[PDB]
RNA sequence: GGACAUGGGUUAGUCGAUCCUAAGAGAUAGGGAAGCUCCGUAUGAAAGGCACGAUUUUUCGUGCCUAUCGAAAGGG
RNA sequence: GUGAAUUUACUUAAUCAAUGAAGCGGAAUUUCUAGCGUUAAAGUUUCGCGAACUGAUCCGCGUUGA
């Protein structure tokens, strides 16, 4: 009978904590020199990004067309020092850290900060330690099969841009937090997502779980996927359930 | 003659901005200055520690109007007394009138001239 | 007069005349504002019959409603 | 001093008298003069190689 | 030849010298009334134009034009000016008690406004009628063409509506026509009916029968013709 | 007697407020809404400047590049 | 919606992505280094930081990409 924790998740203090972020990390604008030849670029300093496991990179560029310095921010790839020389181009070399379209580079390339969509400046690895593998190419339709870090095959446009090595800050999760404070304390710079109270251990006015005598469901936990969005609790359109 | 555009921005042109000429005045007749020396000094204060200012301070006390400033208070000093103050201090006091401090330069003698106002 | 051919045209707003109008109108209106002045009507005949006069004091607006 | 308490000095007390004096160390500034030169004269050697 | 001056020559290579100021017309971000003149000037240009419609892109020719116009110029109607003197004239001539009735002559001018000259050409009263190439709201001329061809009135397509206003002292003419000249310019006039109806009406038909626009660009052409050609 | 009555009493270039921005509020451009109003904050805005010239067809040419409010414990 | 022989294609209507709406379509034809790159100049043709023309091709012009 009542709003659940899921539906007031649309806002307000379940927004994310941006007060101490480092600029959002992205590549930079796909422009005439980058699509045509390369550019160089200066690593200035690796920094840390709060809620982010991964270190981000300041690199300053020339622009092209003005007496002024574009500084971008990157998401550090691992073995980006300061004082390296980042080339993002058509004819930037194979090199790590280098930004170069995935259409131009050989399969089986470990790549991250890939874009989608030609333009869009990076979406797809870009999580510490993760990576994007160039699977193959289809050059008739100008297209680059790729393998994600869920291992799912994606098609993306051999002009979408992709910086070569793996993101910086690997083996992040392998160390146990042992701690609520711990938890406590990465959560505190992301959102209001910490600590979460179980459902059953709820009552009915609050949730789907919760009521009874014995915290229990009492129905199954497997909910469709055209359920409503206060049925939408537990597992949502669950094809396999249990471990393996 | 096609013009080259070297910014990719096409910014609003600068047109003529006419100054206004009305066909009539809004206001028929201009009103007369609003806060003139006799609207700002409105009495002098007798009181006994106001006496004691006067007398070894070489300062005069008034009850002002609230809308003057130090500027205003030295002003009227000047063109009502004759006398130039040297420092002025205000005080918005607890019953919402503003109460004006004026030091007298050595050249006037606050005795004297808070006798010809009268009040002394 | 051509008010005449005007209304008994206007009648006709499934011909190919007025279909190939309605689209480019419609693209045009939609691209300017929701409410936006008209310079001069676009059914001069129509506004003429409800009652609007070329003269000074009378104004044309559009607007599209959903 | 304070960043409001600087423009009470005189200019050479918030300077050095060299290149990038009160924005580069020493230093910094050596680097500087070292690269550029030393650069100038890869290009100059590129250039000359290229040319041919 | 001063050695001094030397020549210092710049790049603009990618990765090299700033790029020089160059013509950016074609990236720049125009504003909203200018994108929608230009847009749909192409909307025009790519859809299919109905029949009725396309026939006003056909218009007359520049010597046909310069010819008619000369015709129109000796028979732009009185000014205002003018018309209230010959009406302070004949008041004197009324007030001296002459004959003000055939004090004046029959005016010989162009005739204008839309009702008056559809009027005209149903009448039959009309010899020659010149339209406005882009008249706004293109039902106002769109069944003229059609009515002059039932009524036998020979019609053109003349080029911008003001070249029409200037002839009549306004701003703006949607069509003229004319319905009587003197017996020096009838050679003129007929020689102009003639090439008008040759060119124009006794020509085309089959022309205003089909169908305008659809024509693709700039760069689309130019793929389909690399394909084709490949 | 902090009660009752009568008077008196708070003086700033330097201490604060004012200035700045914070989270956040909030116009404008626009778009919603029968509307009260809602959303939106450089966005699908023509969102303003600065400099040179024997004075140029004594009808101006040639160049170059974001409100506001919100801290008497923050900055100053 | 427009075509070409259910089969293919096109984009101007709508949808999505980017930006400071910079180099789109045709034709003619910058990688040993944590440095600096602006406030054109040589060339040509008129008459000193006065000019012009190129330096820095032309054309189309649909801001690009899906």
């Amino acid at each position: 009978g009542r709003v659940i924790r899921a539906q007031r998740k649309s806002g307000g203090i379940f927004q994310a904590h941006t007060r101490l972020r480092k600029g959002a990390a992205q590549l930079r604008t796909l422009d005439f020199a980058e699509r045509h030849g390369y550019i160089r670029g200066v690593v200035q300093k690796i920094i840390h990004d709060p809620g982010r496991g991964a270190p981000l990179a300041k690199v300053a560029f020339r622009n092209p067309y003005h007496y002024r310095t574009d500084v971008e921010t990157f998401v550090a790839t691992e073995g980006m020092y300061t004082g390296q020389f980042v080339y993002c181009g058509k004819n930037a070399a194979l090199t790590v850290g280098n930004v170069l379209p995935v259409g131009e580079m050989p399969e089986g390339t470990i790549i991250s900060n890939v874009e989608e969509k030609a333009g869009d400046r990076g979406a797809l690895g870009r999580s510490s330690g993760n990576y994007v593998i160039i699977v193959g190419h289809d050059v008739d339709t100008g297209k680059t099969r790729v393998k994600l870090p869920s291992g799912a095959k994606k098609v993306v446009p051999s002009s979408a841009r992709g910086v070569v090595g793996i993101v910086a800050g690997g083996g992040r999760i392998d160390k146990p937090l042992l701690k609520a404070g711990r938890a406590f304390h990465k959560y505190r710079v992301k959102r209001n997502c910490w600590p979460r109270t179980r459902g059953v251990a709820m009552n009915p006015v609050d949730h789907p779980h919760g009521g009874g005598n014995h915290q229990h469901v009492g129905h199954s936990t497997t909910v469709p996927r055209q359920s409503a969005p206060g049925q939408k609790v537990g597992l949502i359109a669950a094809r396999r359930t249990g471990l393996l | 003659a096609k013009k080259v555009r070297t910014s990719t921005t096409f910014r609003r042109p600068k047109t003529l901005q006419l100054s206004r000429k009305p066909k009539y005045a809004r206001k028929s007749v201009a009103h007369a200055p609003r806060l003139d020396e006799y609207k700002i000094i409105v009495n002098p204060i007798n009181s006994e520690s106001a006496m004691k200012k006067i007398e070894d301070d070489n300062t005069l006390v008034f009850h002002v109007h609230l809308k003057a400033n130090k500027f205003t208070i030295k002003e009227a000093v000047r063109k009502l007394y004759s006398v130039e103050p040297v420092k002025i201090n205000t005080l918005i006091r607890p019953n919402g009138t503003k109460k004006a401090f004026v030091k007298l330069s050595a050249d006037a003698d606050a005795l004297d001239v808070a006798n010809r106002i009268g009040f002394l | 007069g051509a008010y005449k051919y005007l209304e008994e045209l206007a009648k006709k707003k499934q011909s190919d005349v007025n279909l190939f109008l309605s689209r480019v109108r419609a693209w045009e209106y939609r691209q300017m504002n929701v409410i936006h002045r008209a310079s001069r009507p676009s059914r001069p005949d129509k506004a003429r019959r409800l009652g609007y006069k070329a003269k000074q004091g009378y104004v044309i607006y559009r607007i599209r409603v959903r | 001093l304070r960043p409001r308490e600087f423009a009470r000095l005189s200019h050479n007390k918030k300077t050095v008298q060299r290149a990038y004096g009160g924005c580069l160390s020493a230093n910094a500034v050596k680097d500087r003069i070292v690269r550029a030169f030393l650069i100038e004269e890869q290009k100059i050697v590129k250039q000359k190689l290229k040319q041919l | 030849k001063n050695p001094l001056f030397v020549s210092r020559p710049r790049s603009f290579g990618i990765g090299q010298d700033i790029q020089p100021k160059r013509d950016l017309s074609r990236f720049v971000k125009w504003p909203e009334y200018i994108r929608l003149q230009r847009r749909r000037k192409i909307l025009n240009l790519r859809l299919k134009v109905p029949p009725a419609i396309a026939q006003f892109q056909k218009t007359l020719d520049k010597n046909t034009a310069t010819q008619v116009f000369k015709l129109l110029n000796k028979y732009r109607p009185e000014t205002a000016a003018e018309k209230k003197q010959r009406l302070v004239a004949e008041a004197e001539a009324v007030a001296n008690g002459k004959s003000a009735q055939d004090v004046s002559k029959k005016p010989y001018n162009v005739k204008y406004g839309l009702n008056h000259v559809v009027a005209l050409i149903e009448a039959k009263k009309a010899k020659l009628v010149l339209i406005a190439s882009d008249v706004d709201p293109i039902e106002l001329v769109v069944f003229l063409p059609a009515l002059c061809k039932k009524m036998g009135v020979p019609y053109a397509i003349v080029k911008n509506k003001a070249r029409l206003g200037t002839v009549i002292h306004q701003k703006t003419a949607a069509v003229l026509a004319v319905t009587e000249v003197r017996e020096e310019d009838k050679n003129e006039l007929a020689s102009i009916v003639s090439a008008v109806d040759a060119n124009f009406s006794a020509k085309y038909d089959e022309s205003r029968r089909k169908w305008g626009g659809g024509i693709m660009g700039g760069k689309t052409q130019a793929l389909l013709a690399k394909r084709a050609k490949a």
